């Protein structure tokens, strides 16, 4: 799904959940386990925002 | 991708977990860890898939509810203490074919040996692509599970990262 | 087409574990790392910096110091105001109207 | 200052005319020892300016520019020789020579008394710079590059160039000495804007100012090394030098005329530090550093302050050291992974210790750890506008937070955390590319030892 | 149990979400789809990293397609800023400079500028 | 005076001696964790005769040894301010840090980059020292920004860790944003008073000195990590123990509250700022010890009292008690140190386990680190006559009877309270009970180089107080006539706090679950602070530049690249389309002739 | 060493040792083993050096500067005058820099040495401080980097304008 047509310019660059990366299984083999990435999938447009070091959506006891 | 099973059983394990961060002391902990064993065994049996899928959904919700807001976290697992703590201490293996020879003369026994597995991964190689190229469905893998050598003399397919990766604590 | 292929990539240290990362001639990349070490560090930065640190009074700022020493001690000593509001002398000066 | 002309030009023949191995070995020692005489331009009163002849003079101000400038060449040599290894000779001859060639056009752009004169020396480096660019670049849009930075600067250059005949036939000398005597004060009239903003417009897309500073990123993502470091460490400044200079004749209109720039180098330095936190090309985040370090430079211009002035040349040399070193930390990466990509290569202060730490301190200078000359430079700039604006202080606060963040994420994201599984020709560092780290932070963290010489005609 | 209630910054949990429990069998069908895709570009990645011969960088072409799209394309960013700054520092100078012309702005030791 | 000026200096070049041997490869790399170790205990030899000095005839001096560099009428020296609290504070932080170097080498012991550490270690020390005896505002920045590097690099010690490197970034974050108020501070002193030496700074006395004092204000919250900026100094857990045993005892937390307290004689005459770092301190004290009422990690626990101590410190500068906040930073620095070595001790016996739930029946397995862990924590709550009673007790017998806001005053007993239960709830879960660890005993703590430098801040924590105490010579004149209901109001709430605190860990026995409350989640997420702010703020600016007004659209569509290329493209294919046919281009020559006699009459 | 007028101590005033105590004061033995092991072998190393600068003893000068006519004595646009008067006057404002230096120093020590007294005691140096700075500040604050004696007289004779225009009126 691209993102919806303006003048951004996202083109038909994937838009894809708006996830942190720490949301990731952290047992599975990732190809890079720091960024819990896998060789060839498409990368987030925000991904360098979603890293481990930066900004967490994951779910809050409260 | 995960079974019904699989999905009771995790919550079982979790729930224990949380249960035994609020319980702190031992006894307290096998006290209700028994009651909460008891709540699964009262529904184990359950045929009805749809009612054992509204019991698991509604534990699902409980759990929610009682999960302790900080848990306890064993140190090396993630999110742990001790996570990630020694991998700046990790280093990959072919940075030894780097070394200057004045360091490798230090230890010429680790090296010559390094040379023997060094030589086993070249005349391993091509049989391990043509197993994988002969296993594997027209339309490429439909998983990530990899098989183990058929023949003696034979080493699984793409073996080198795994047996030669980075001791746990490697310094 | 008839297109060469792309080369690999070199390594340096293959052919000369030694290699300075200067040249792929032993002999040249010793030459240039002494220039560069010699030239670099033994002369410019050091006998630069020695230069730089004995340089006769940049911009006399210590002849100022003593200028003002002397000018302190005169004007006290006599009584005058140790600076005075007014650069110029208002006698050599003409107001307009 | 034909004592550095003359040996400046004789480093052509003595390239085209050296052993054919002997190229780099050559140019390197010889345009090191013309950088060790550069230092009798010390040489300064502190009421006179050092004056040789109708044609040249030097000053507090162009001096420290005149040694980053000779400085610089013997480092762009180590630099490129690299990359530069399967070349065809002649190529690498042409290569050096247009190198030599833009170091005589900035010695003597930095020195020319008469304004015309610096005009067409400051014209003339586009030249040779394009010529490096184009020619030597690595990828495709290295041609879009060379159009963008050419094309910016003619369309600013050539409205200076019949501002200052203007002044001239007006005034009757370009002369900068006769201009500080003869001076007039530009009084308000629509004349006045457009000459103005002729006399300052192609400075501020040097600079570059922000909101024509888009250039800037193109060429440096697109250049080789070497043209990274002069453009970074030298070329940027021949805005600012010309700024210092060309102000002293548009007073008092500089009082009103500066806001709009002031504003958008306000608010410019904190947009463009904020882009550099999402920035994924290396060379492209260190371009918008480079941008929102000479804001505070135009700024502190623009309010002619002494302060701000001290400020401003402090900045210009520290910024030049820094900028440059950046690169060619990024360049050594670049020559291992051939990618400019941040993220590709991750904790490689595993695999390169030294290197790291080379990364440090080139971080710690960016983000202006006291006492280093960034720091004095920033600081001084900071006090001056304060006492320009109270309000302005929490702009500077912000961006000195903001360049601390993205200073330290280029580092952590490239040193730190896990290596790269994949990347596997990570090769220890060259004495090479440990000698031209240390060439560039050792000269820098010295000069805190004895700020004075790089404070300028103010100091 | 009060409802979760999912933010931007905090999403809901898998555990917590209808989804997760109703997979038909077109949900499984696509499941899988996706694990192939995700198996055959972990193969082509696996026979190049475990390669004996190959020394360099496994080009990622999904990386290339990052960077590529992240670099294109050359209120924050118009004029709107730069007129509110303009009226906040010509407003305050304004009324600095009345002040010292009146002589009413305390400068008794300011001699550094 | 030669004597005492060259004794000064000695000790601070001692210290950089080591840092010159290995910057000069010159030194045996076999131990030099013990010649660091070695180094700062001659210095704290050197150190306490100048002191000795002082203490005997209050003999004070600065020495500006040399000229740096001179701005017009602003001259810049290398200055050292060899005074009062620069006399007391040496020794104070020599002699921890000679502690926590000896624990370090055992702690340290297994770490291949050991011998970095201790440079690192010695590194931050000196830094600190710059900023203690710094006599100007530049070179008091010096230090002031050295700190904060040396913390970076320390907390970010493991960095193959995200959270390790996450949080190192936080703290300079966090540090310099009250950065900018030291900016100020350094702005406003240039332009109003010609000078950033204390001593002019002093002599001019401003009365208008909200703005520098509100600057010197926002940079002391940052440092010290009082509320709206705290949330950095819990999360430099994770560094290495010796770390945060140094970061909390004697150098950067600390700072915040000696840069106000340098600047007392500006302060003093203000009561605006007084009660601004009254109430910030008291928010600080009570938020952060209801925070370590609920953490299980025993390392945060201590991080979060640090953080209430530090509001107290806070507390105190805002009743104008200046040389009392003072005092209890050095009695601080002996119990809270060796609190933090202590739970290195247990950390290391139990494998690098942090939280308490699995620690429990230590009391006899581990005696001596028992015994410093109960003098330690009696010292923190103020038992009658332990060092740290000779600081707080003077500190709420100060509150209590001076004009103050007096929801701030309530606060801080409050919070005083709060330190005798998270105190005990350290006790309880580590030292009593039942072992709840596992089940391959590992317990060791018979290490000559643990229980000697556990032991030196043992002796300091019982007897430095009363020592200091002794010593010091008096500034003002301390409040001594009040009611039974004041002067034992300290004693009483800590009783208090411990009885409550029993009850409730005795609860935690019972064979009754329970679910969890809203105050208790409050407690236990830190109020939310770092979870909303450390989200949302990082969220709103890292999308601010990767990010319609028509006003713009106009200009941007007008001066484009890609709109003046089209203009010129365009025209480019009107002038060259052309037929070729002589008939057409004569006849624009017909044309241009007539409107050239016609509109323009070029044939007059 | 230097001239005591131009940097100004009051006497000396240390009170003689009045022990009330048996036990031995430790920094009096301190002071005896710094002298013998610390300053003693330092004088003689400095003795040694100062017999050999007597042996070659050679001076330099302090550098007198002629007063040139200045600018208020320059023809509109005669630059050879102009420059004379241009560099005087830049000598001058290097010179008054230091004046002022010279006073905040003065103003500086006496706060450390004055102690808790310095409010009262530092009185004079504050009140010369406050004149100084008053001086200066009239003949060069606000002239801006590009700063000129042109620019520094035309500052004087608008203040001179609005001193005779307030006398003027009253
Ligand atoms: C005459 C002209 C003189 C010319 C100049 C002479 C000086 C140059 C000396 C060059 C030779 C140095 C040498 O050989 O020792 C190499 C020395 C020891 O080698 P090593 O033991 O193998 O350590 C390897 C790593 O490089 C070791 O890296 P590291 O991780 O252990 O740390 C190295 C250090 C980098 O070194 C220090 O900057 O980085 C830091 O620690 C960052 C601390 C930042 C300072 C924070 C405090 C700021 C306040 C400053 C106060 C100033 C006083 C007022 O390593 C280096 O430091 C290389 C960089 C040299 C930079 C010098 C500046
Ligand atoms: C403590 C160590 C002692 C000490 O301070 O040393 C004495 C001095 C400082 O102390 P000082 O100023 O008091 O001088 C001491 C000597 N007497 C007593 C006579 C005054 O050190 C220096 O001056 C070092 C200067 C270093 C600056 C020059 C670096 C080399 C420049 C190379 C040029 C190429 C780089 C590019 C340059 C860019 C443009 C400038
Ligand atoms: C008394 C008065 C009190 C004054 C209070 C005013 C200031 C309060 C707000 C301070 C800024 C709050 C944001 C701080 C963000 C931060 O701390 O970084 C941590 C963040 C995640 O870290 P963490 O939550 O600990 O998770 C670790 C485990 N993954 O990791 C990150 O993502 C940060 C790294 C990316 C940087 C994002 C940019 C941050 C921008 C906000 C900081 C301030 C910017 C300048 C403005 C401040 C000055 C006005
Ligand atoms: C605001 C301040 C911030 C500073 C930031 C800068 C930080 C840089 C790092 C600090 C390094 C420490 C510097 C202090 C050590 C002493 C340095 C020194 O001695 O300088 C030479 C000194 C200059 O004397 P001075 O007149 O005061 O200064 C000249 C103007 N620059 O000359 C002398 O006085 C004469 C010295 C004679 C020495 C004789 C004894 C030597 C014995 C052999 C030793 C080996
Ligand atoms: C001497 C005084 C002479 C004054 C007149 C000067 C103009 C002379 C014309 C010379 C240029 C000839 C090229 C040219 O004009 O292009 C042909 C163009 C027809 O193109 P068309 O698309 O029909 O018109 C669009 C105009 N907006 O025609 C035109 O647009 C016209
Ligand atoms: C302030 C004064 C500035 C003076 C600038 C100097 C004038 C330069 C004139 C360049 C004009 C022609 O430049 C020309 O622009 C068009 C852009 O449409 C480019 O054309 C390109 O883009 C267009 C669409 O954008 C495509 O349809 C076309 O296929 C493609 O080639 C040409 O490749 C380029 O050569």
């Amino acid at each position: 799904e691209p993102y919806p047509d303006d003048g951004t310019g996202y083109g038909d660059y994937p838009k894809l959940p708006d996830r942190s990366q720490q949301e990731r299984d952290p047992w599975y083999d990732w190809d890079h386990p720091d960024l819990r990435l896998n060789w060839g999938e498409p990368m987030h447009w925000d991904l360098d925002m979603y890293i481990r070091n930066r900004v967490d959506t994951s779910p809050t006891p409260v | 991708y995960l079974t019904h099973q699989q999905k009771v059983l995790r919550l079982y394990k979790r729930a224990l977990r949380h249960l035994e961060s609020w319980c702190i002391h031992r006894d307290k902990y096998r006290y209700f860890a028994c009651l909460l064993r008891a709540r699964f065994d009262e529904h184990k049996n359950e045929k009805d898939m749809v009612k054992a899928t509204q019991l698991l959904r509604e534990a699902e919700e409980e759990f929610w509810h009682g999960q302790h807001p900080q848990p306890y976290i064993f140190p090396e697992s993630p999110g742990g203490t001790s996570y990630e703590r020694y991998e700046c201490y990790k280093v990959p293996e072919w940075c030894l074919d780097d070394w200057h020879p004045s360091e490798k003369a230090m230890y010429p026994d680790y090296f010559a040996k390094r040379e023997q597995w060094k030589k086993l991964r070249r005349e391993s190689w091509e049989r391990e692509v043509k197993q994988l190229q002969e296993e594997t469905p027209v339309g490429g893998p439909r998983t990530e599970a990899l098989p183990p050598a058929r023949k003696q003399g034979d080493l699984p397919p793409l073996w080198w990262h795994i047996v030669t990766r980075p001791r746990e604590r490697p310094m | 087409w008839q297109e060469d292929p792309e080369p690999e990539d070199e390594n340096l240290y293959e052919k000369n574990p030694d290699s300075h990362g200067y040249d792929k001639d032993p002999a040249v990349d010793i030459w240039n790392m002494r220039v560069v070490f010699f030239f670099g560090f033994s002369i410019v930065l050091v006998l630069g910096s020695t230069f730089v640190a004995y340089l006769p009074d940049y911009r006399m700022q210590e002849w100022a110091r003593r200028e003002a020493e002397r000018l302190v001690k005169y004007r006290e000593a006599h009584g005058l105001p140790i600076m005075e509001s007014n650069c110029f002398d208002p006698s050599k000066i003409q107001l307009p109207e | 200052m034909l004592k550095y002309i003359i040996p400046t030009i004789m480093l052509m023949p003595l390239t085209w005319l050296s052993k054919n191995n002997m190229i780099w070995v050559n140019s390197t020692a010889h345009s090191l020892l013309i950088s060790f005489t550069s230092l009798l331009l010390m040489n300064q009163f502190g009421d006179n300016s050092l004056n040789f002849s109708l044609l040249f003079f030097s000053d507090s101000l162009s001096t420290p520019l005149l040694i980053l400038t000779m400085w610089l060449l013997p480092l762009m040599l180590m630099a490129s020789q690299h990359h530069l290894s399967k070349e065809n000779l002649t190529r690498k001859k042409l290569f050096i020579t247009m190198l030599i060639s833009l170091q005589l056009f900035l010695i003597m752009t930095f020195t020319a008394m008469e304004l015309i004169l610096f005009y067409i020396l400051f014209e003339a480096t586009l030249v040779p710079t394009l010529i490096i660019i184009t020619r030597w670049g690595n990828q495709t849009e290295r041609l879009n590059a060379g159009l963008y930075f050419l094309f910016y600067t003619l369309a600013g250059s050539l409205p200076l160039l019949v501002a200052l005949i203007y002044i001239q036939n007006t005034v009757g000398s370009l002369n900068f000495l006769m201009l500080q005597y003869w001076v007039q004060p530009v009084h308000n009239s629509w004349s006045n804007v457009f000459m103005w903003l002729a006399c300052m417009m192609a400075f501020m897309v040097k600079m570059p100012l922000y909101g024509l500073h888009l250039w800037l990123p193109k060429a440096h993502v697109e250049a080789p090394i070497a043209g990274s470091m002069v453009l970074a460490a030298v070329l940027l400044k021949l805005g600012g030098y010309g700024m210092l200079r060309i102000t002293l004749i548009l007073n008092p209109m500089t009082d009103f005329m500066a806001y709009p720039f002031i504003m958008l180098s306000l608010w410019g330095m904190i947009m463009t530090s904020s882009i550099c936190l999402r920035q994924t090309d290396l060379k492209s985040l260190i371009a918008y550093s480079s941008v929102s370090h000479m804001a505070l430079v135009i700024v502190a211009i623009l309010i002619q302050t002494p302060w701000s002035y001290m400020g401003a040349t402090a900045l210009m040399i520290a910024h030049g050291l820094t900028s440059s070193m950046l690169f060619c930390l990024a360049n050594s990466n670049y020559e291992r992974i051939h990618s400019r990509t941040m993220i590709l290569a991750r904790g490689l202060q595993t695999l390169l210790p030294l290197m790291a730490t080379w990364w440090l301190l080139a971080s710690l200078t960016n983000l202006a750890l006291p006492p280093t000359i960034n720091l004095i430079g920033e600081l001084f700039v900071v006090m001056s506008t304060f006492s320009w604006s109270n309000i302005t202080i929490i702009l500077m606060g912000v961006n000195m937070v903001i360049t601390a963040l993205y200073s330290l994420y280029m580092l952590i994201m490239t040193q730190r955390g896990k290596y790269t599984y994949h990347i596997n020709n990570i090769s220890p560092s060259f004495t090479r590319e440990n000698a031209l780290m240390s060439l560039h932070i050792l000269p820098l963290l010295l000069l805190t030892l004895n700020p004075k010489i790089i404070l300028g005609p103010l100091y | 149990f009060p409802k979760y209630e999912a933010s931007r910054l905090s999403s809901l949990p898998t555990t917590l979400d209808p989804a997760e429990y109703d997979i038909s069998s077109e949900t499984r069908k696509a499941q899988a789809e996706r694990l192939a895709i995700r198996s055959r570009l972990k193969r082509e990645y696996q026979l190049q990293y475990y390669d004996p011969s190959r020394r360099g960088v496994i080009e990622d072409p999904a990386l290339v397609r990052w960077t590529y799209a992240r670099s294109a394309n050359i209120a924050l960013f118009g004029i709107g800023p730069l007129v509110f700054w303009y009226y906040v520092f010509k407003t305050d100078r304004d009324r600095k400079e009345k002040l010292i012309q009146e002589g009413k702005l305390d400068r008794t030791f300011n001699i550094s500028y | 005076m030669n004597m005492f000026s060259s004794l000064s200096l000695v000790t601070l070049l001692l210290l950089t001696m080591p840092i010159m041997m290995m910057s000069f490869n010159t030194y045996k790399p076999s131990n030099y964790p013990l010649y660091v170790k070695t180094a700062i205990s001659y210095a704290f030899i050197t150190s306490m005769i100048p002191t000795m000095m002082f203490i005997h005839s209050g003999q004070e001096l600065i020495i500006s040894n040399w000229h740096w560099l001179t701005i017009q009428t602003l001259k810049l020296s290398l200055s050292f301010k060899m005074d009062y609290f620069s006399m007391m504070f040496i020794p104070v932080a020599l002699f921890v840090t000679w502690s926590i170097m000896e624990f370090s080498m055992w702690y340290m012991y297994s770490d291949p980059n050991i011998n970095k550490f201790f440079k690192y270690l010695l590194l931050f020390l000196i830094t600190m020292l710059i900023l203690v005896t710094a006599n100007n505002l530049f070179q008091l920045f010096i230090g002031w920004e050295g700190v904060g590097i040396m913390s970076f690099l320390l907390i970010g010690w493991w960095y193959g860790r995200a959270d390790a490197n996450t949080a190192a970034l936080q703290a300079i974050l966090y540090n310099r944003i009250g950065d900018i108020g030291f900016i100020l501070a350094m702005a406003w002193f240039l332009t109003n008073l010609n000078t950033w030496d204390l001593q002019q700074i002093f002599m001019l006395n401003p009365s208008d000195s909200n703005m520098p004092l509100i600057g010197l204000a926002l940079a002391a919250t940052g440092k010290s990590a009082q509320f709206g900026l705290h949330p950095w100094l819990p999360s430099a857990m994770e560094g290495p123990t010796p770390v945060s045993a140094l970061l909390h005892s004697s150098t950067m937390v600390v700072a915040g509250i000696f840069l106000l307290i340098r600047f007392y004689p500006l302060t003093e005459n203000n009561k605006y700022i007084q009660s601004i770092t009254l109430c910030l301190g008291a928010i600080t004290t009570l938020f952060t010890a209801m925070c370590a009422l609920t953490q299980n990690d025993i390392k945060k626990i201590i991080a979060f009292s640090t953080s209430s101590q530090l509001g107290l410190m806070m507390v105190t500068i805002g009743i104008n008690q200046p040389y009392l906040a003072f005092l209890h930073i050095c009695t601080h620095a002996f119990f809270k140190a060796m609190l933090f070595m202590c739970s290195g001790s247990i950390i290391h016996s139990l494998n690098d386990e942090q939280d308490i739930r699995k620690m429990g029946g230590l009391f006899k397995a581990m005696p001596f680190t028992t015994t410093a862990l109960i003098v330690g924590s009696l010292a923190l709550t103020g038992m009658p006559f332990l060092t740290g009673f000779y600081s707080k007790d003077l500190i709420i017998e100060a509150a209590n009877t001076s004009y103050t806001n007096a929801w701030a005053l309530l606060m801080t007993l409050i919070a005083t309270s709060f330190t005798a239960i998270y105190s005990t709830r350290i006790i309880f879960f580590a030292l009593l009970g039942q072992p709840r660890f596992p089940t391959l005993v590992n317990i060791n703590e018979n290490n000559p180089l643990l229980i000697n430098s556990i032991k030196r801040l043992l002796i300091g924590s019982l007897f430095a107080g009363y020592i200091i105490s002794n010593n010091i010579p008096p500034t003002t004149i301390p409040q001594m006539t009040m009611p039974y209901y004041l002067k034992t109001t300290a004693l009483i709430v800590t009783i208090l706090g411990f009885i409550l605190a029993l009850e409730i860990s005795n609860m935690t026995k019972n064979l009754k679950y329970h679910y969890p409350s809203n105050a208790f989640k409050f407690s236990t997420l830190l109020g939310y602070f770092p979870t909303i702010m450390h989200r949302l703020a990082p969220y709103m600016n890292l999308s601010m530049s990767q990010k319609s007004s028509l006003l713009d659209l106009i200009w941007l569509e007008a001066i484009l690249p890609k709109t003046i290329s089209l203009a010129q493209m365009k025209a480019s294919t009107l002038v060259t389309n052309q037929k070729g046919l002589i008939k057409l281009y004569f006849l624009s020559f017909l044309i241009t002739i007539l409107i050239s006699m016609i509109l323009f009459n070029f044939h007059e | 060493s230097w001239d005591k007028d131009v940097y100004p101590e009051p006497p000396r005033r240390t009170p003689a040792p009045s022990p009330q105590t048996s036990l031995p004061n430790p920094i009096t033995y301190l002071t005896k083993a710094f002298d013998l092991l610390v300053d003693r072998p330092v004088t003689l190393v400095r003795e040694f050096i100062e017999r050999q600068h007597a042996k070659n003893k050679y001076y330099y000068y302090h550098r007198e500067f002629r007063r040139v006519p200045d600018i208020t004595e320059c023809q509109e646009k005669d630059v050879l005058c102009m420059f004379e008067a241009e560099m005087q006057w830049r000598r001058d404002y290097k010179v008054d820099q230091e004046i002022v230096n010279i006073i905040q120093e003065r103003l500086k020590a006496c706060q450390q040495r004055e102690g808790e007294s310095h409010r009262q005691n530092c009185a004079k140096e504050l009140e010369q401080f406050t004149q100084v700075v008053k001086a200066y500040q009239d003949r060069y604050h606000d002239l801006g980097a590009h700063y000129s004696a042109r620019k520094c007289l035309a500052k004087q004779k608008q203040r001179m304008l609005a001193e005779r225009k307030a006398a003027k009126e009253a």
